[PDB]
């Protein structure tokens, strides 16, 4: 109707904060976790996929995600944002702000994937994959959940993207990691993080930008933004402590990387929940997500026998699943949440959540498989072994990170 | 009759070389990060307008003091463990040590290792 | 009454900015100042105390700080934020935003302390201390100054926390540093900062987040927020130049660490003052705080014979005292300030400021002493000498920061 | 008239974001591009010039830039911000916010210059230069373009400062680089960037802060802020891809530094344009600016035979010129822009743009020449050769960046 | 009659060792950061699911060229200064130098130091 | 009859020294970053209240194995290339190598280089 300038302001700043999560947050987070000879490949992959996603989003992605269409995609009425008047309002903000805000979600989702592919993927293969997967997985899942499609029509609860973002990315990453195979040296050689302060810096930036991600998903600077903000603080803090105490108890020491990973686990877990639950719910989701993440990167990783160097699946997939499920519990009025929709019971909501999770996993997994196969058929997924030994920075990018 | 054996190898062969040495009763040694130039040469690097066609390769240098009676076996065990067959596998150097002292105890030669 | 969405928006973003000051600002600032073998201990201490403070704040801290009670603490009516309606308004914003904003102050205050304890404190001892000190020092001093207690009732001026934050933390740190004693090698060995660009990055983030800290303390995007913002710019710039010219003149060279320390000195000095003074007052407070900080880390440090590795006291304590005093001068209408309260003279205001400073120092000092003694009796404050020589990262945390 | 709190909020946060571009964005960007022995000199130069600019801005700069005067400068009515009531409104925000926001532009503009002078300039010479150049170049060009002077009166289009910021700085830098001469070792020795992840971090921060720079130049959280925001996303992404594909095609590999440089090229190109053009225009400006920047740091650099270590001219000068020109094309209604002013044709607008560019280049170049000569006559521009070999950090600043 | 003395020590003993050497007229020397393996071994490190039970220790390696007449005193003065009595204090190695040249002046042997 | 030549030089002379060596058929060598103390001493450094008046200088150490017949020429070519005439130009050390082996092929001595 009319744009509220307070909401315009809030939502432009929230968008900058989400963009900050990718540029540089996720780049530094994954960059620090891998070896020095490969850091620039991670930074370049995040930066160039970011740029590609931004362009594909304005060309067709936003239209097909958020346009009215069927249960699975929108339309092509907003190609290059044509047919959107500058003064057009979506909710209580200019639609152009909505375009940017939702585009930033596309970016972080894709940035998340590359941590699974690190150190042996061919750069051109990543770009081809992204084009396929953004178009056929991100866009339809966004439409299904947030653009009025199938899952929305069933009353799925996902405030800021446990499905659309975290599970979606985690599955794409996991399928990628299986398809390209284990790094050379995998079971015998040491892969320590090359720069833990760099990982911490990335964690911190992800955390700060996440307020934009979670609170901005209210679309307005109202009481639900406030609820989501506070739930984000609490859930993150609870997960850090959950992880640390699990680690300290079971392995003997509280660690920096543990504390960072716990933060992320909580942020992921509370993502679907943050605008539907109460603070006691956020605390519980946090502790659970922290411990679930810890399990995810230790025992589950061993079970899966996959090389996901940045544990994208163990954190984003596991904690996204936990969060999506717990949202269907803690939304209850009796548990301090905002309440189920008319005619909906807890049992019915849990089923809807599980259905949404299942559909996301299969949809993303099938699409990711297709994208990676296309990349493999055109350019080849995996670099030659000797390029992998020397490192991708020199071989794919012609640069060394640190020059004395 | 004490020798210093220096080995310049590809960094990923370090663990293999260490395990081979420990297998014959040699666990004590010193490692240095070094930069190597030779038959194997670095890829070109480009930074905006700047082109660098001459670049070093990272290598690992192991220095291990041993008794003369261990030398031939060390050479053999290290050569096998460091081997890949591709250019750049590196070199073994051997020099005499006149003295080897353990600072803590003052033990000398074989007893200092 | 009713929440203004413009104020909601401003205050949520200000909260993110204050959180950014801790995660990662203060962690990188102190992390760069210490040795490489100890960097992860600083990052982990900041991250895990942050999480603990966030949880204790929502469980009971906010209630006891900001609830109505006596001169010294509030009440337990808002335990776990129970009894706060989501649509409850505090000032012109949703109360939930007020909870988060004030919680972020608790976090930075505690993060500040750990710089005094660096390189020889036991990790579990920090956590025990924090629980005691947050509960019995931060919460009551916050109540006394900002929650309508003793010092507020006497008309103390402290806009953004010269007492509640800077003096409070600096004294806790100083008492900590005396109690645990000097690092091994103290007078004979070289402790250079391991990473000055890391210190600079932390400084920069502290500076940027400080706009949230200072301008948000207006509680609204009004003219007092604007005043505080501009005073923050000016005072910081003046202190950087004050410090640099002092350093250049007296020691012969202007230094990076000097410029960073001057920035912090100004930010600290203007903290109590920023929303009460004019820009000429900010300039003067800045220059004075810069030179006072320089004295604080050079001549005063030598006088005190204490090992405060990050000079928490020399900057935060000295400059907080300077700022608190100067606020009682520069608030005067005749000096461009907003004016003293009805019936208050400059002389009377200065006395109130000095009284507030005195009470803060004794209160924090006594409480800190108790917390550290509890930690010492339960887990032991100081790590064994050989752990200290090897570094806390490997010994307390099982990790090395930089892996080649 | 009356201040809109939504606009106050937006503009205070936009100001923090622009300040973030300097502290620490540009410092890390240039710091990573140069050698380790010189990193602290870059950080200190940015930090201390920042402080100086902040002070000179509030003392007289804002008054002379934005006060009403003649075609070339304003007045001294707002010395130390005297005569500005706290509740004074400029546009729809408190004037104090306008002071800070425009002051932050002065800061980044000056920070940009120092990349051209790196590794052999004397620290005191930079400070003297800045005083001259800020006062006689930045202030009058700001007045001419944005303070109602000569170029504004001719209807120049420059939304966020292709002339005032980018061309202005680039020319000052270029003249500086010619005057001080080439670094020792220039044609024979290797100058690789010492820390590319540091460069990436600076790039990222510049990008995120740039939303404040571009969207805040609307002065309100309205539809033009939204347009500028989205154009910033698109143009940056397009330039990253433009540069990368140019680099990949012509040199054989896509590089991290290429991707970062492309980002900056796009941000620069869209700066004058962002609030006047449509998204298709932003895409085109981006691709062109990316390729123009690539030319700028490769072929043009070789042509000019100047040592501008951070390629300030090749990116900021070239892309600022491209952007300023393209703004006079893409502002057209028929090309999706907001439309030319009454009575203005595309041909007439292009002439105005070219005139504005020409005046900026000569004005900045002449003033920069005078400032550098004053510095050279008083303190000497260039450090002695042996100080240059040892590095400026130890010699000018008494510190080493990285201490093991 | 020229010797190269190599000393591998705990990094915190470097200043003490330097002061001891300067005290007998030896201020010129070269220091390298190295990684040591031996009786003294690194703590385990853990990074998420990854466990590393074998880790190097940082050490400092001093190389100092001296005359043969200084050797015994150097050994004694360095041993005392580097000593802590705990495992890992390190080693002294001594080798012959055939030639030592000062590049700047062309002086040789004792005159090159 | 194999020698190890060690050269400690100012880091900016490395390229010149490398080019001089390649000019006489020596392209293979190993480089280490080292810290030097001697006649040339580091500027004082100050960090807040902390003053450091004793500081190392960065240097580069080249180790190159050669045949005895190349020694005099190497010394001469390296001395010229590393020379600046200012204090701190550095040193050449020469020691005997008992053995030099190319790990990949097992070639020895001159054939290992
Ligand atoms: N003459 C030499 N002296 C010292 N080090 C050498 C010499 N030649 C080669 N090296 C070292 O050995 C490494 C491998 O040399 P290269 O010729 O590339 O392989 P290969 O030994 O398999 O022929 C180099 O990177 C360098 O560190
Ligand atoms: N045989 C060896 N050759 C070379 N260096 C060695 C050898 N043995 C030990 N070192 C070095 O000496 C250091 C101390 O050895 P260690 O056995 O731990 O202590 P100690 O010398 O007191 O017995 C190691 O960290 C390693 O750098
Ligand atoms: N006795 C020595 N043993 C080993 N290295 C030395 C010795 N003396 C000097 N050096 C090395 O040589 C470098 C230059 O020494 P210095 O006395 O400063 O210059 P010069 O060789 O020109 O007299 C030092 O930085 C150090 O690395
Ligand atoms: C998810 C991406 C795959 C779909 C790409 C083709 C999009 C064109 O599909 C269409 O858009 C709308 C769908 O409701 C409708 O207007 C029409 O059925 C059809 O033109
Ligand atoms: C600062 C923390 C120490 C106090 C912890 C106990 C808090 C309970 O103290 C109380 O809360 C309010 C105080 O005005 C009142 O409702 C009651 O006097 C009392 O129940
Ligand atoms: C939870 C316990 C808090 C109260 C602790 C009171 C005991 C004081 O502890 C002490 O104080 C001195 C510090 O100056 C030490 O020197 C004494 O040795 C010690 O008795
Ligand atoms: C760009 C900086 C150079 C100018 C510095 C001197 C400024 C004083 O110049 C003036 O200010 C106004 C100009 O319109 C007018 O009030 C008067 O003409 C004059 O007092
Ligand atoms: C504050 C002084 C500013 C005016 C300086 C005018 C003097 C010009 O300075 C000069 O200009 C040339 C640069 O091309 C140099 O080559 C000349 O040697 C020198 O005379
Ligand atoms: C929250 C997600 C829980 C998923 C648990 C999956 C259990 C995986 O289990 C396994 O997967 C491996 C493939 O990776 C197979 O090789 C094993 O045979 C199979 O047991
Ligand atoms: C994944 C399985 C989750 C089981 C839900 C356990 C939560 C407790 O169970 C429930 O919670 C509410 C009481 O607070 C009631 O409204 C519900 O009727 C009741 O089912
Ligand atoms: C959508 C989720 C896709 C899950 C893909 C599971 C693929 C399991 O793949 C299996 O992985 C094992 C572990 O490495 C291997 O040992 C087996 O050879 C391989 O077939
Ligand atoms: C948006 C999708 C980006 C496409 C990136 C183009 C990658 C081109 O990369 C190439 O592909 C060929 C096929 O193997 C190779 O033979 C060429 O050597 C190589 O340049
Ligand atoms: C702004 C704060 C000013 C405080 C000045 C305190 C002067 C300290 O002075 C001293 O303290 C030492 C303990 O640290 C004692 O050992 C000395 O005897 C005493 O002179
Ligand atoms: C710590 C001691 C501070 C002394 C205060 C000195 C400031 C000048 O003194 C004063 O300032 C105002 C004039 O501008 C008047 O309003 C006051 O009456 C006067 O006391
Ligand atoms: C609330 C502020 C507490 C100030 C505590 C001052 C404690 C002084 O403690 C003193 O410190 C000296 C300096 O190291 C020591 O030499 C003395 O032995 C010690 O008693
Ligand atoms: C919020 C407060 C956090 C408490 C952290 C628990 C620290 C437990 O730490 C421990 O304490 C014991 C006492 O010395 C030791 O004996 C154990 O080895 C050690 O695990
Ligand atoms: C967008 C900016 C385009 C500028 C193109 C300038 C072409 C420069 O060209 C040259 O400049 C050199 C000085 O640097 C001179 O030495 C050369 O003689 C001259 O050909
Ligand atoms: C620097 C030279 C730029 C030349 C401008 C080319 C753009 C196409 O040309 C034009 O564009 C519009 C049609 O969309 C019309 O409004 C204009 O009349 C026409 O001149
Ligand atoms: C406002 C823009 C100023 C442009 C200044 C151009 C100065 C050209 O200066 C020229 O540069 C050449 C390249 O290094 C040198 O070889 C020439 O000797 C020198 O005169
Ligand atoms: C805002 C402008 C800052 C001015 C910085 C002052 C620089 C003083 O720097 C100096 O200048 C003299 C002239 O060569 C030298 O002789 C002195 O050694 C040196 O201290
Ligand atoms: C819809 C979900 C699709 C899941 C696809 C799983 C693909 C993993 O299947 C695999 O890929 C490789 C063969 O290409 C094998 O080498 C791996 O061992 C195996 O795990
Ligand atoms: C209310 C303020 C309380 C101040 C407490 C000061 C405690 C410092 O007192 C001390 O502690 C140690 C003994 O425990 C001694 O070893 C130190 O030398 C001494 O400074
Ligand atoms: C208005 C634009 C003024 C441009 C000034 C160009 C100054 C560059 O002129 C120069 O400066 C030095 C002499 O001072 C010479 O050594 C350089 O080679 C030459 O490029």
């Amino acid at each position: 109707a009319v744009a509220d300038k307070a909401d315009n302001a809030f939502m432009m700043i929230c968008t900058a904060l989400v963009l900050f999560m990718t540029i540089p947050g996720i780049a530094l987070f994954y960059g620090g976790l891998i070896r020095g000879k490969n850091v620039l490949s991670m930074l370049t992959q995040v930066t160039v996929t970011f740029a590609l996603v931004c362009i594909l989003w304005v060309v067709y992605g936003y239209s097909l995600a958020f346009g009215e269409g069927n249960n699975f995609f929108g339309n092509i009425n907003w190609l290059m944002l044509k047919n959107i008047e500058l003064t057009a309002v979506m909710g209580s903000i200019y639609q152009y702000i909505h375009v940017a805000f939702q585009g930033s979600f596309a970016c972080i989702t894709v940035g998340l994937i590359v941590g699974a592919l690190a150190e042996r993927i061919r750069f051109s293969a990543v770009l081809i994959f992204v084009v396929v997967w953004l178009t056929l997985s991100y866009i339809p899942i966004a439409h299904m959940v947030w653009g009025g499609g199938l899952l929305a029509s069933h009353g799925a609860l996902d405030f800021a993207g446990g499905t659309v973002v975290h599970i979606n990315a985690a599955i794409a990453g996991l399928v990628g990691a299986y398809l390209i195979g284990k790094r050379v040296g995998f079971g015998k050689e040491a892969f320590k993080p090359h720069n833990l302060p760099m990982v911490f810096t990335g964690t911190a930036i992800l955390y700060i930008g996440w307020f934009g991600f979670n609170a901005g998903s209210a679309g307005t600077a109202n009481e639900i933004a406030a609820l989501a903000f506070v739930n984000t603080v609490v859930a993150t803090a609870a997960a850090i402590l959950g992880w640390i105490f699990g680690e300290w108890a079971l392995r003997g020491k509280p660690s920096l990387l543990g504390a960072c990973s716990g933060a992320i686990a909580g942020l992921v877990g509370v993502t679907p929940a943050c605008g539907y639950i109460g603070v006691g719910g956020a605390l519980i989701i946090g502790v659970v997500a922290g411990l679930a993440g810890l399990w995810g990167v230790t025992m589950l990783k061993r079970l899966l026998r996959v090389d996901d160097p940045c544990d994208v699946f163990g954190v984003h997939g596991v904690c996204g699943i936990v969060g999506c499920i717990m949202t269907g519990i803690f939304a209850a009025s009796s548990l301090g949440g905002v309440g189920f929709a008319e005619g909906v019971t807890m049992g019915h909501q849990l089923l809807v959540q599980l259905e949404s999770i299942a559909i996301t996993i299969v949809w993303s997994g099938v699409v990711a498989f297709i994208g990676y196969k296309l990349a493999d058929l055109t350019v080849g997924l995996r670099v030659p072994e000797e390029q992998e030994r020397e490192g991708l920075d020199v071989n794919s990018h012609g640069e060394n990170a640190y020059n004395a | 009759s004490m020798k210093l054996v220096t080995v310049i190898i590809k960094p990923f062969k370090l663990e293999d070389v260490r395990e081979a040495l420990s297998s014959i009763g040699i666990q004590g040694l010193t490692v240095t990060e070094v930069k190597g130039f030779g038959r194997q040469k670095g890829h070109a690097e480009l930074y905006r307008g700047a082109e660098f066609s001459v670049n070093f390769l990272p290598k690992v240098k192991i220095d291990v003091a041993i008794a003369d009676d261990q030398l031939d076996e060390v050479i053999d065990i290290v050569s096998k463990a460091a081997y890949t067959g591709k250019i750049g596998d590196g070199k073994i150097f051997v020099a005499e040590l006149q003295r080897v002292i353990r600072i803590r105890t003052g033990e000398a030669d074989e007893a200092a290792l």
